DNA sequence: GCTAATAAACTAAAAACTATTATTATGG
DNA sequence: CATAATAATAGTTTTTAGTTTATTGGG
């Protein structure tokens, strides 16, 4: 997960559209390239349902996901 | 708004009320008693905020407050009771008629002005607010005024007096039902219900007052005074009343906290709320818990307008309610709200809002479907225009279902059951069913309150029939049933 | 191969309407 | 610092959100 946010763009105090990416460490770019070339073929069924993002996880108890057992 | 409704029963008792009346069945007295008993039962099961009374004109042994002649009062204005039912049923049937003759007789002179006098006195007797007053009078006389015209004039004057006071009287054919042969004289200034009263439909309560006069705050500046009106409530039996076995005495229930450690008593202040999570015993305060339940002030903060497409049948919550403007502390709300309501054809886009019905409770987002003015040609406004209080379920309100998938079936079975369900058509009526449990409970109450031998088991429309729909559909239900290996084991 | 998420009461329910009694702003 | 006063406070009842009974449930 990138340290920054991923992905009404401004309803109440939203995130920026984009950030510079050519000014970051080349090692970080290499790592991002490696992880993306490993991940484009495999992301996970949860991500197919909904991806745990940097901001969505922070905002709410998304990974908590309160729910009862099978009816 | 409270107020008691009154209905007074007047019946002839001189000579024509205990006769065959060109029939072979019982006298008019017997089923008149049956009808008033039925209305007693209906009122008891319907509402206890009403008073009823019984008076007989034509009297050999007078008993009334003013002590006139040929005026006898049996039961005054009062809430109906089981002892009233016993008193009434003591004079039912032929045995009741002869008991009445033994203790009351028959054959006196009617005095209509005196009847109006005593009924007005009875109305003056009650100290409660009279929301509505009504008089019913049933007799075999279409015009009992062959006597002196002075009595007729006095009766007309008294009728005018009570009409000015607000009293209304009812009379309808008993001797010759049908034909408009009744009220030869009473048709002047006085204006079949036998089956309706005898139907004694019960197990229906009545609304007394609305609730929750809240504010429609479209912003932080402007508000609209409205009142949320209920239209459906899940009825249930009245709560049981704890009683003493020996004396049938009400019990002063007294629940309290206690400690076996010292034998003393704990106040509601020093008893702290507690929770268990992980490796800690979380302790909380009652007032802290109440504040936790508190989110904001009650009100309707408008959130926007959402097109009437997001609402889905499979997305449903606690019942929706009705909203009507209520100009009591904010004026101009009614006119603006009405302007909004009439503009609904363009306003198919439903209003969006978050609802806080009362204080210190979390709000739920609720859409506002504009209700229409479904006026009827009979000048009946069913569901006047307003807004539906449809509750929007939260993300946690959905339980996950298995993802098993099924593909489209063959259309021939689809067509055969299409014909099946088309032939087996049921004309749905909204007011066509009653809860069997509640009505059965009412039957038990009305049964195990009198000296009734065995209870009546009212037949409900809820119970499915065994073959009536089968013959309404025919044998094609099995003839068309060509499914191979039915799942029956 | 002995621990059910059920829903009947759990428990005591933040409610107004229509009815009277304590304060005053004032005669003195 | 008085008295033909006066009213803005209270008080009874409707109806929702709290919790116990009971039945499908294994290492």
């Amino acid at each position: 997960f990138l340290p920054f946010s991923l992905g009404g763009p401004f309803r109440l105090g939203g995130h920026g559209p984009s950030f510079p990416l050519k000014g970051i460490t080349e090692q970080q770019k290499e790592g991002l390239e490696i992880v993306k070339m490993v991940m484009i073929s495999l992301e996970g069924e949860d991500g197919l349902d909904e991806i745990y993002s940097f901001s969505e996880s922070l905002r709410k108890l998304c990974v908590f996901k309160k729910i009862e057992r099978h009816s | 708004y409270s107020g008691r409704d009154s209905l007074i029963f007047l019946v002839d008792a001189s000579k024509a009320m205990f006769e065959s009346q060109s029939e072979d069945e019982l006298t008019p007295f017997d089923m008149s008693i049956q009808c008033i008993q039925s209305v007693y039962i209906s009122k008891i099961i319907s509402s206890d905020r009403d008073l009823l009374a019984v008076v007989f004109y034509g009297t050999e042994k007078d008993k009334n407050s003013v002590n006139f002649k040929n005026i006898y009062v049996l039961q005054e204005l009062d809430n109906p009771g089981a002892k009233r039912i016993l008193e009434l049923d003591q004079f039912k049937g032929q045995q009741g008629q002869k008991r009445f003759q033994d203790m009351m007789g028959h054959g006196s002179d009617y005095s209509l002005s005196e009847v109006l006098w005593v009924c007005a006195n009875l109305f003056s007797d009650v100290q409660f607010k009279m929301s509505h007053k009504r008089i019913m009078l049933f007799t075999n006389e279409d015009n009992p005024h062959g006597n002196d015209s002075a009595k007729a004039s006095r009766a007309r004057t008294k009728a005018g007096d009570l009409r000015d006071t607000g009293i209304f009287l009812d009379l309808m054919h008993l001797k010759k039902p049908g034909g408009f042969d009744i009220s030869l004289f009473y048709r002047d200034i006085i204006s079949s219900k036998l089956e309706d009263l005898l139907r004694k439909v019960r197990a229906k309560e009545t609304r007394k007052r609305a609730l929750s006069r809240l504010k429609l705050k479209l912003n932080k500046d402007i508000v609209i005074s409205v009142g949320i009106y209920n239209l459906v409530q899940k009825a249930l039996k009245p709560p049981p009343i704890k009683l003493y076995r020996e004396t049938n005495e009400p019990v002063k229930t007294k629940t309290r906290t206690f400690n076996t450690s010292t034998g003393g008593l704990l106040l509601p202040s020093d008893t702290k709320r507690s929770q268990i999570y992980g490796s800690r015993q979380i302790i909380l305060e009652k007032e802290e818990t109440e504040e936790l339940k508190r989110f904001d002030d009650p009100g309707l903060m408008l959130m926007g307008f959402k097109p009437l497409v997001l609402l889905k049948k499979h997305h449903y919550l606690r019942p929706s309610l009705f909203v009507y403007p209520e100009e009591s502390l904010v004026i101009g709300s009614s006119t603006l709200f009405s302007a909004l309501l009439i503009k609904c054809l363009e306003k198919e886009v439903a209003a969006l809002c978050r609802y806080t019905p009362r204080r210190n409770i979390p709000p739920y987002f609720v859409a506002l479907v504009p209700q229409e003015e479904e006026l009827d040609d009979q000048k009946i406004q069913v569901t006047p225009p307003g807004f539906q209080l449809v509750f929007l379920p939260f993300a946690d309100d959905k339980r996950k279902m298995p993802f098993t998938e099924k593909i489209m079936a063959t259309p021939e079975q689809v067509g055969k059951m299409k014909a099946i369900v088309e032939k087996l058509r049921f004309t749905y009526r909204s007011d066509s069913f009653e809860n069997p449990v509640l009505q059965q409970h009412f039957r038990n109450l009305e049964a195990l309150a009198l000296d009734l031998m065995e209870p009546e088991q009212a037949v409900d429309l809820t119970l499915p029939k065994v073959e009536a729909m089968n013959k309404r559909l025919g044998s094609l239900v099995d003839e068309f049933k060509e499914l191979v290996y039915p799942p029956d084991y």
